């Protein structure tokens, strides 16, 4: 039928050895938050992000309709989603009324801590793969409560919005 | 830019013919939906056989029109260019009997004489004559002159002799055209450059249109063929075309009965003869189709309704048989002479019109006459009989049809009614009409069933009947009794009935759909 | 029932040679990205676009509601959404970081590697099948890190845009 | 229950005769794209449309609130969707590259070409079902790879605009 | 037009179910094409725009 | 087979385009020297295609 | 005279010719080796992707001549004679063309 | 396999990349001294790939 077909399996198998001949896939349940100051509730973190890390960009029409696009100014700003969850003391409600009491700006730290780049019982950082955002402001979302949901627990939605980030 | 030349000859080139001041250009399409058939007189054709003839085909078959100034010889082609717009037919050829072909005979040294022979007539070889050529087609070659020319060619492979045999036209200007080129070999078995044979008879029947040969066979074999330059058919002619004997048109009345292509209406295409009338309507009854007939335009109001009965078709023999009269005047659309001529193939038209509104069964109910179906598109109508009135009551009372003006300004055909003089729901013209493409698809029904295991049987027969009636109560010619009191709901009723068990019988009634054309308002005032 | 039914089965070969007489269909899993002088990062590409192909139009209405569309300038610039996988090592993101940290212009090329077409361990290109994007800005989107996802592995998206199209 | 309950199978049978009267239903997959001078690429389409066949509608209020539409002028210029398979020879590339080159207006004609009505091995076509569009430019869009999507094909998307409809 | 209020092939309406609309204009809609669809039929889609509902 | 619903309830199935490409099973018995082993082996390496006679 | 002295209709015959002589060397490595039954499948094959290139088209007239573009058949005389044949129907060129102004 | 539908209703399955990883079912029978549960362990615990050879 097909006049073009023709095996080749060594090419393959060069592609599956280039591939290969990188280390791992990072899997996304391997990740650790710090809060600065406040160290216990690193535990309680279920779902974090990685700012956008991008630049604005100028639009300019040449002669005819040639059109250029420039690097701008660096994005500081920005938000991030994070999810947590709740016990039955009140650990992340008491830490998101304290923020709300008191004007603060918290540092936070984002990195990934693999199984297998680990020494003892203690997890081991990569320069590469860490990254941090300062004077972040820590809010709070509309936490629902509900009968019939007796597979569920709570988990309240945080929104944090940095203003700097540093590697 | 360069040079453009005025005629195409062997070399790759684009060439313009000069700027004509006068012609027309005519286009063509083809259709077989309905299939008609008549007679008549033209130029050049076979006589006595049956041509069929599309949108494109009837100017080289047929001929070029006569001139109306000949006289009652234009009648025919015209009638036939009115009903080919719709769907292509059949027409037999009538010639009068003083009518001759033109033939020339070839010498052994090769020289040609010349002579011509009645079409009834057989060619017979004199001794001392190798061979002769004729031309099949029956065009006399009187005004275009058409000429014949030899030359030699290269040898056969196998050694055998051939030689180029070429036809061209010439007008009486003196604008000369080529026709047809052949190569030809007086031996039995020779071939062509092509690998076919080169036999002249064969080659001749097989790939020519115009020519044909005939061979003595005992001196066919020392026979040798000389360069010759044109050499012109003479003695080819056609009696006066306006005196046709009644005799001719019998013969191709004839004809046309022993024909198995199956049409489904018959013309009568300007023939204004009772004889043939008369024959044409028995082959319109004989095979359950429609015919359209028209008597001589020329007479008058008053002379008009006796010439109805001069036919033979009043009665009750030839139902679904319409005659038409149309005293009125046109411009000729090829020669702008305001001719005079009837209406068939205007009928015609209407009724392929209304025939091709349906697609499964035809829809065979719709009237011929109708403002929409059927119009007259002529140039511009001038009556011949001004400041006269007919009498209506008298012409549906003498079953003859009426012409009208439209809404729209053009001229209208304004009734439709069979030659029956019986109150019978039969001088309506749909009527017969359904009836009869029910008996034709119940025949062809049969036919088929006969080659069944079991043959004809009566549960057999009943089946495809109701498939076939429901199918015409579907496309709406078939529709409930007016008062449904006294008759059934069903349009239809098909019953069988035994009497003893050598006789059955299948019978199946139906209730026809009604025209619409008479009205009447009544005014009030409160 | 229907009486327009009629079987024929020579167009119906007809037209399985007809299709069949051009050579294979491309397979959706086969090409590559170069991005210049980064030729390490090839392998971990996993999703990738061809450039838009386009012109500005300009309507204009005649007399009465008479309507034409005409050709305009030539479209230079987009952006193309690519998807990368991401290793323990960070190639990626650090691959950003350089990127967003100097401003620079990329060039990158696309290009279709059948099995079929391709002589020993190499893969060769073809001219009609590769196209070329000058002048490019690559940045980052947001990085998704969620537990309970212990089947996926973390995949940035990237988005690209490009200056000008040559082939 | 119901005492209007009433049955008629000869009204049934009346309907289904009178459905079945007509010939066929034209299927989806039988039709047929020319493109004028390129008669190479009929083969390698997969989907295309008929134009829309409107008109522009003038609304009029009367006395009280008496409302009118009222025909306008025909809308001529409009839009196409076609998709087209792609070969390992870049044949649907190559045709893109060439209309976007060079300014080019193409005359395309879409006809429905079912099997009941063919002669031989050539396809006959109708005048009733027989639609042209004339001065007709060509261009694409963007046209997606990816890996993991072995069973699939790629098929990029044209998009067709035209500027009148003759029948 | 129900099968319970008919009689003999001929379908019968009710003045209550019943509604006409006058000075309609049809217009279609893009019409779609497409191979792999064999167990697909074409169909069209109008728009009808109508100026006066009358029963 | 394509599917139409007329007027009221009444539905019509109509013949439609013929299916070409399909599936069939094949079950057989293996030697020692593997001829069929060697013959799947050959047929994975190399992509081709080929034509198969069945007869009653 | 024999439609030749275009330059088109020798190749395409000149091309069959080819395609069925290499069809024919690779036949007789076959077990059963060069057979009339083999010898009509590949050359409908061949003939086929002739017609779909576009090099063979139906005849001019219809009514005369079968619809088919090529016509392949097998005759048999006696046992020890078999013979093969096929026709071929090319396509034409467009070479000479001609135009008649009018005047209404 | 790759489907495309060409013109009309024909239909064509195309050769595709090649099947490279899968799942296959393995039995075997324990001994007292623990052998395949401290294997089973051994290869949780540590986490490698292994060569297998199977021969018929």
């Amino acid at each position: 039928g097909h006049n073009n077909t023709k095996g080749n399996r060594k090419f393959i198998k060069g592609r599956y050895t280039a591939n290969a001949a990188k280390g791992e896939r990072l899997v996304s349940s391997e990740f650790l938050l710090t809060f600065a100051g406040h160290e216990d509730i690193s535990v309680l973190v279920r779902t974090s992000q990685i700012p956008e890390m991008t630049r604005e960009d100028v639009e300019d029409y040449g002669p005819n309709g040639v059109k250029f696009n420039q690097h701008g100014p660096i994005r500081n700003s920005g938000e991030i989603q994070v999810q947590c969850v709740e016990t039955i003391e009140g650990d992340i409600l008491q830490f998101i009324k304290d923020r709300i009491a008191a004007k603060d700006y918290v540092d936070i730290t984002m990195a990934a801590t693999p199984e297998s780049k680990s020494s003892g019982v203690n997890a081991v950082t990569k320069a590469a793969t860490t990254i941090e955002m300062l004077d972040c402001k820590i809010y709070s979302d509309a936490i629902d409560f509900s009968t019939e949901d007796v597979t569920a627990a709570v988990r309240p939605s945080l929104r944090i919005v940095y203003n700097w980030i540093e590697w | 830019q360069y040079s453009i030349q005025q005629s195409l000859g062997n070399a790759s080139g684009v060439a313009v013919s000069p700027i004509n001041a006068d012609a027309t250009l005519s286009t063509g399409v083809a259709l077989n939906s309905s299939l008609w058939a008549g007679i008549g007189v033209f130029a050049r054709g076979k006589p006595f056989t049956v041509l069929a003839v599309t949108e494109s085909n009837y100017e080289d078959v047929l001929g070029e029109p006569l001139k109306p100034s000949s006289g009652s010889q234009f009648e025919p082609i015209r009638h036939v260019y009115e009903a080919i717009q719709q769907t292509s037919g059949y027409v037999v050829r009538a010639v009068p009997d003083d009518a001759k072909f033109p033939i020339i005979m070839f010498d052994e040294s090769g020289e040609p004489a010349y002579s011509a022979l009645p079409y009834g007539s057989e060619i017979e070889l004199d001794s001392g004559e190798a061979f002769a050529i004729y031309v099949d087609d029956g065009d006399p070659c009187i005004s275009p002159t058409r000429e014949l020319t030899i030359e030699t060619a290269t040898a056969d492979s196998a050694g055998n002799e051939r030689f180029l045999l070429k036809l061209t036209q010439t007008t009486s200007l003196g604008v000369v055209t080529t026709l047809e080129t052949h190569t030809v070999s007086l031996a039995e078995e020779a071939k062509d450059d092509m690998g076919r044979l080169c036999y002249l008879p064969t080659a001749l029947e097989a790939r020519s249109k115009y020519l044909r040969a005939v061979v003595n066979e005992e001196l066919i074999s020392t026979a040798k063929v000389t360069n010759k330059k044109s050499l012109a058919f003479t003695g080819g002619t056609n009696g006066d075309q306006s005196k046709i004997s009644t005799a001719a048109y019998l013969r191709a009345v004839k004809v046309l009965n022993n024909a198995p292509y199956m049409y489904t209406a018959v013309l009568g295409l300007g023939c204004y003869d009772n004889a043939a009338i008369t024959a044409l309507g028995k082959i319109c009854a004989d095979r359950l189709i429609d015919g359209f007939f028209d008597v001589k335009p020329t007479l008058t109001y008053a002379e008009a309704l006796p010439a109805v009965e001069d036919t033979g078709l009043l009665g009750t023999d030839y139902v679904s048989c319409s005659v038409y009269h149309y005293p009125f005047s046109c411009k000729d659309k090829w020669t702008q002479s305001r001719v005079v001529f009837g209406l068939s193939g205007v009928a015609y038209a209407a009724k392929a019109r209304g025939v091709k509104k349906n697609s499964d069964v035809g829809g065979w109910h719709y009237s011929p006459a109708g403002e929409e179906r059927a119009v007259i598109a002529r140039a511009s109508i001038q009556p011949l009989y001004p400041e006269d009135t007919p009498d209506e009551e008298a012409m549906v009372k003498g079953r003859l049809n009426k012409v009208s003006v439209g809404t729209s300004g053009q001229m209208i055909i304004d009734d439709a009614l069979t030659c029956c003089t019986q109150d019978n729901y039969l001088h309506f013209q749909h009527v017969p009409s359904l009836m009869n493409a029910i008996s034709r698809f119940f025949v062809q029904l049969a036919r088929q069933m006969k080659h069944s295991p079991d043959g004809i049987t009566a549960a057999g027969l009943t089946k495809g009947m109701t498939k076939l009636l429901d199918r015409f109560v579907a496309s709406g010619a078939l529709v409930a009794p007016r008062d449904p009191d006294a008759d059934g709901t069903e349009p239809y009723v098909l019953k069988v009935t035994q009497a003893e068990f050598d006789k059955w019988e299948v019978v199946w009634a139906c209730c026809p759909t009604g025209v619409a054309r008479r009205i009447q308002g009544v005014p009030l005032l409160i």
